[PDB]
């Protein structure tokens, strides 16, 4: 919920799906294309995704509070935004199956 | 046919690709093409150059139509299987090579034949898809055949080129861009701020 020492330790729960094209730190001469994310970070990001899949009504509030804690920090917030955006995109053409994830931007703003 | 299969395999493993292209193959031409196509279908697209070999093999015999078809199949499979910056670059090059081959053909014959998107290419040697009851599902006996004209190939080329421009601007987007429809691609280009490429894509589609 708070990162007073800017340690960014919440990043271990997030796996980048796209390389951020930030062209603005031209200043360290170590070309290393494509490290696979560490096996630890893959397991923790799989845990966050697994906890969203078929979420029971009893775990809804705890899961949103977990995501709120994991969304503290600039990169963490952007990955959480991308996760909630990805959860909405899978059903625009069949209006008669209420099969959208309850943890999505579409569900939050449509409910409001 | 079994000796021909062995010859094609051993020459491909020895990298003696010139001899394989120059041989006359009197009456065996369709079988060589079928063997190399079957291997090009079975092998990984990034490790072995069998599509580039099939293309060289058809260009040498002035078969520009089949050369275009093979490079188009290569570009389609790269878009499905290889969602990397290098895969997208090879896909744009294969569609460009296809367009160049069809421009060498008279306009009346400048069309490629595709099985419709959703024709299960059963991998030759996949166990028959059994239903829950263990019966062989009857092969759906209509592979609907789509005829692609030069204008539809130009749309697919522009779509692959726009996917590559987005992936070059942001390497993290290469996985998403590889599957994006023309409409989703407009939304992604607009998020990146590549408005002229989005306008060009809106005009083409």
């Amino acid at each position: 919920r708070k990162d007073p020492f800017h340690l960014e330790l919440a990043l271990e729960y997030w796996c980048p799906t796209e390389p951020l094209q930030s062209t603005s730190l031209m200043g360290s001469f170590l070309g290393v294309a494509h490290q696979r994310p560490p096996q630890r970070q893959v397991l923790l990001s799989k845990f966050v995704r697994q906890m969203s899949d078929l979420l029971p009504a009893t775990l809804y509030l705890p899961y949103l509070k977990m995501l709120r804690g994991l969304a503290s920090g600039p990169q963490c917030a952007h990955y959480c935004f991308s996760l909630l955006k990805a959860n909405g995109g899978s059903s625009a053409e069949n209006l008669q199956a209420a099969g959208g994830s309850p943890v999505s931007w579409d569900h939050f703003f449509h409910s409001l | 046919l079994d000796c021909l299969r062995q010859l094609v395999v051993v020459l491909c493993e020895r990298s003696q690709l010139q001899d394989l292209v120059e041989f006359p193959y009197v009456n065996l031409h369709n079988e060589v093409v079928g063997i190399i196509e079957s291997r090009a279908r079975a092998v990984d697209l990034m490790t072995h150059n069998y599509y580039e070999l099939l293309y060289a093999f058809h260009i040498y015999r002035h078969n520009y139509r089949k050369a275009g078809s093979v490079m188009f199949e290569y570009g389609m499979r790269l878009g499905r299987e290889v969602r990397t910056l290098r895969g997208l670059q090879k896909q744009v090059n294969s569609y460009l090579a296809c367009l160049n081959c069809l421009r060498l053909i008279r306009p009346e014959y400048a069309w490629i034949v595709q099985p419709v998107s959703g024709a299960v290419y059963e991998r030759p040697g996949a166990s028959p898809k059994r239903n829950y009851d263990g019966e062989s599902s009857a092969v759906p006996s209509s592979s609907q055949i789509e005829i692609l004209e030069l204008r539809d190939l130009e749309k697919e080329y522009v779509l692959a080129q726009t996917r590559l421009t987005l992936a070059k601007h942001n390497p993290s987007t290469a996985a998403i861009a590889g599957s994006s429809a023309a409409e989703e691609m407009v939304a992604l280009l607009v998020q990146a701020g590549l408005f002229d490429t989005a306008i060009s894509l809106c005009q083409t589609f």
